[PDB]
Order: C-alpha cells, then structure tokens, then sequence
C-alpha cells in the first residue's frame, strides 16, 4: 500500500439508497426537498417540476385534474413556456392534440414523463457525485442528520426547509419564480406538507 | 463595509500558505517567537516524510542505493507516529536530533531518491524534500525557522480560520477552511457576507491522484468543486477567483511528465508550460454554465504574492 503522511485523518449509507431513486426520493419529502434545493441553485429546475406536477395530474380524477393539465401545458410545454422542458416532439403534438380535443392525456403524459425522467436521473447522478465531494451540507443535508424512521417526522421537517427555500428563489425572476413556487406546491401539498 | 474572502479550494491546493503570506505581507508578520513554534512541524514534517520515503522503497521494490541504510530504514520505520505527540504532528528536538543521522544516511540513498520520484505513486509533500536538502540548518542546535520554512511548514486545515488585516484604511476579513473531504461540510458555514472567494488549485497535481481514496485524479476533483462552487446561484453576486497556485512546481513537473498521459484532450507540447498552463485555464473556464479572474502563482513566494494580492484588490474593490 505504503503509509501516508497524515494518519489522522477522519474520513467521517441509508441517505445513498434513497438519493439515488427518485421513486424512494418521492416518498421522503425531507430528503426531496434537498434535492429540489441541489436543483434550484445548480441546474435546470424544469424537468423535475414538469415531472412531479404531472404526477399530481396522473393521481387525480379526470374529473378534477382539467384545469392542472392546462397549467403544466402552459408552464411547462407551450411554445412559450417559463419553465419549458424538452420532449420528444411526438409527444408534445400528441398531448396538444388531446387536451384540445377533451381525452384522456395520461398515457401520452406518462411517456412525455419517462423521456423527462433521463435528463433528472441524470441530476440525480450529479448529486451524488457532490455528495462524494462531501458538499451535502451546501444544499441542507444537515437537516437529515436526525431523522428517525418516521413518517410524520419527516413531513413535519419538510415544512420548514420547504419554508426556507424562499432564499433560491428569489434569485429567481418573477416570469419563473412564479411558476415554480406554483409547481412545488402542487406537489409537496399532494405529499401532505 | 469590510471585504470578506474566502480561500476554496481542494486539500494541498495552497490556502494556508496563502494565508500566511497575507501576515507577512500585510500584517504583523512572523517574528522569532512565532517561528519557532513551528519547528515542531517542521521536525515531525522530515520523520514522518522520511518514514514514508523507506515504506515506499520497500513495497515498491527499488533497490536500496547501500543495503547498509537498511539499519536506518528499520529505526525510522520503528518511530511510532501514533503516540501522543506524533499525532498531533509534533517532534521534539531532542528527539530529531536522535533520528538526524539515520534520516541524512536515508535522504543521500539512491534508493530513497527514486522511491520519492515516484511519488505519485503513493501520497508526499515536496516540501517533504525542501526540508531534507535543508537537514544542516534544521540540525543545528539553536535553529529558527525561517519565514520561507513557515511558509512550507505543512499541516492539514481542521475548522474554519479567520485573519483580518487592513490596507490602505480598507478592512479585509479572510477566512480559511480544511479542503480535504471530510472539511468540506464546514464550508456551508462560511458564505454569509463573503464578497469574494478565491479558488486555489494546485497546477501541478494533474499527474496525482486524491489522499482521501488514491483512485481519483486531483485534477479532476478540483475542477469537479469549482464546477459546483461556480454555478451555484447563491453566489451570483460573489466574484470568484482562481489561482492555478505551485506555477514554480509545475515548472519542474512538465520537463519530466506528460499531461496528456492523464488527459487525452491535451494538444500541444507536453514540455511547454504555457501550453499546459493554458489548457488547465480552458478546463475550468468550461466548468461554467454560462469573466474567469485568473492568476498563476506561486503561494510560497512572498513577491509573487505580493504583486497578485495587488491585482485581485483592486479587481474586488471594482466588481
Ligand atoms: N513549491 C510550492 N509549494 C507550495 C505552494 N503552495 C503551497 N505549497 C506547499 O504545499 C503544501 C500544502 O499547502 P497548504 O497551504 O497546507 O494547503 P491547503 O490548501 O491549506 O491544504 P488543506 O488545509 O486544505 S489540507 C505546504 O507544504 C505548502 O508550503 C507553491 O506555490 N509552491
Ligand atoms: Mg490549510
């Protein structure tokens, strides 16, 4: 091997588990949030709104999910769009073509949904990697260095990173800060926050 | 109203060094007292270094240049760098006095000087070697570090560290952080108020790989935290600046390595500085996700610092 110079160093495993499946990801709106902080301050925040609004939207009623599926149309595929999120161009003509017409838009927006999910494991991916770089704490880490297996627990701390997100936003501009703030919320008060 | 800078950068990459050029240049320096509290580092800095210069030579198999400096390798490999004092990367004089023998009769091996340039294949300072080719005046019974020997002194950063100076009736805050992994989750702590951040990377690493977990090339975990630090939106308002630091090292280093041996899309002479110099620049330059302030120096070197120091004020005082 050969020793080194500085023995005394302190290097310092559930969090991976989690942080690497947006599926595990979802059902902890505590470790959610710090990726939604990862997100907004590092990269491009329209691909994980645009997937968990439409999420929402696959969850409810057709009967009460009209006016949801013509905001994330608005927000995240018109042609101008704030928060505009690139899909296959099949499906965007395919999702237009339904939601003007009145039919059922889920199975198109699942799809639109898994070609989004390659551009967030992607972020997902960077993550970990700054997590590997022991900067977890630059994006609220810290607040998870005391939660128990606890369902409530947890919701109960994402109410309040979630209240602290305010400071990214802001270095947002209202034709986007708007429209975020507006998709978070849709999800997180789905999640029960 | 003050000027709060904050040093980043990975472990090893100069911050310290810098610090302590800002006491000299701009403090109250480091006068004899203050030096010779650092001769314990220093001593410990030779023994510890030297101890990994036999390890290597043995499990690297290189020849010993005399098999008879096998009798110092085994007292020096026998010094226990776990005991209270070593550990806290101190050596007394009486002690190194003790060990001065066997390290001079190690350090003039040809065996222990091929093992320390292969270093790259194992972890060590070079001023590891700057202090051995200095074992006459580190012997002497009455020695006194010298302001260069502080400013090569080594000692990996634990905690955040604060030194405020003024210049020319402008208050500067300057703050220092541990950059070696596990330090790193101390740094969240240190941006409110900051007005710039200064990026150090040691230029001469691209041939290394990382103490934390030897796989990991140095070069690319600096341009991996840049990358985060840089595109943070929260430090929009931050001016950032970096410091391809140890100029003088990778000087030396490029005469006898090549960089495209570590990153193919290296296109130019291997042995020209600039040229290396200018594709280091590029690869950070593209870390940024949509003006890079940049500077090669030398943190060591008291008169380079001193010029550069000049240059980064007066881009901070007009960002
Ligand atoms: N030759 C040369 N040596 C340098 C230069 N800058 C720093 N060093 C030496 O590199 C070694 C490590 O530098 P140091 O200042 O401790 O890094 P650091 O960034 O503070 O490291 P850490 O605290 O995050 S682990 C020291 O021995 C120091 O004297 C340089 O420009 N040239
Ligand atoms: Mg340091």
């Amino acid at each position: 091997l050969i020793i080194g110079p500085e023995e005394d160093y302190d290097p310092g495993n559930e969090s991976d588990i989690i942080f690497q499946d947006l599926e595990k990801l979802k059902s902890h709106p505590a470790y959610l949030v710090v990726f939604l902080r990862y997100i907004l301050s590092q990269a491009d925040p329209g691909p994980l709104l645009f997937y968990l609004c439409s999420e929402v939207y696959q969850q409810t009623n057709p009967k009460d999910s009209r006016s949801l599926g013509k905001d994330i149309w608005n927000i995240f595929l018109e042609k101008n769009a704030p928060l505009r999120v690139k899909i296959p161009e099949m499906l965007q003509a395919e999702i237009d073509l339904r939601l003007r017409n009145n039919e059922d838009p889920r199975n198109v927006l699942c799809e639109a949904q898994e070609a989004v999910m390659l551009e967030i494991q992607e972020q997902i991916n960077d993550y970990r990697s700054k997590r590997t770089l022991g900067l977890g704490s630059l994006y609220g880490e810290n607040d998870l260095l005391g939660l128990d297996g606890d369902p409530l627990r947890e919701r109960q701390m994402a109410e309040k990173q979630l209240a602290a997100l305010g400071d990214i936003l802001s270095k947002y501009e209202e034709d986007r800060s708007a429209p975020m703030d507006f998709a978070v919320n849709t999800f997180m008060s789905h999640a029960g926050i | 109203r003050l000027v709060k800078i904050l040093l980043l950068g990975a472990g090893e990459s100069g911050k310290s060094t810098f610090l302590k050029q800002m006491r000299i240049i701009h403090g109250q320096d480091f006068d004899q007292r203050a030096r010779e509290e650092f001769r314990p580092t220093i001593y410990s800095n030779v023994i510890k270094g030297m101890r990994v210069l036999v390890d290597a030579r043995e499990k690297l198999h290189i020849p010993w240049g005399d098999n008879k400096n096998q009798l110092h390798g085994d007292k020096l490999m026998a010094f226990d760098t776990r005991a209270p004092m070593a550990a806290q990367g101190m050596v007394e004089t009486r002690v190194f006095l003790q060990y001065l023998p066997a390290i001079r009769a190690l350090w003039e091996d040809s065996g222990i000087q091929n093992a320390y340039d292969r270093r790259r294949e194992f972890q060590l300072g070079e001023s590891v070697k700057y202090f051995l080719d200095n074992l006459d005046k580190l012997g002497v019974p009455d020695y006194i570090p010298s302001q260069q020997d502080i400013l090569l002194a080594r000692r990996p950063t634990k905690g955040i560290h604060e030194y405020d100076f003024e210049i020319k009736n402008v208050p500067f805050k300057m703050v220092d952080v541990g950059g070696q992994r596990s330090e790193r989750k101390r740094w969240f702590e240190c941006f409110d108020s900051v007005t710039s951040i200064l990026f150090l990377v040691s230029s001469s690493e691209f041939d290394q790989v990382l103490m934390e977990d030897r796989q990991t090339n140095r070069l690319t975990e600096s341009l991996n935290i840049f990358e985060t630090i840089v595109n943070n939106r929260v430090f929009s308002n931050v001016s950032i600046i970096l410091f391809l630091n140890k100029t003088d090292l990778l000087e030396e280093k490029v005469q006898v390595v090549s960089i495209k041996d570590y990153f193919l899309e290296f296109e130019g002479d291997p042995h020209c500085l600039r040229d290396v110099q200018k594709f280091l620049v590029e690869c950070f330059r593209g870390k940024r996700r949509d003006p890079l302030y940049h500077h090669f120096t030398t943190a060591i070197n008291t008169e380079n610092i001193r010029l550069v120091f000049r240059d980064v004020k007066d881009t901070i005082l007009h960002d």
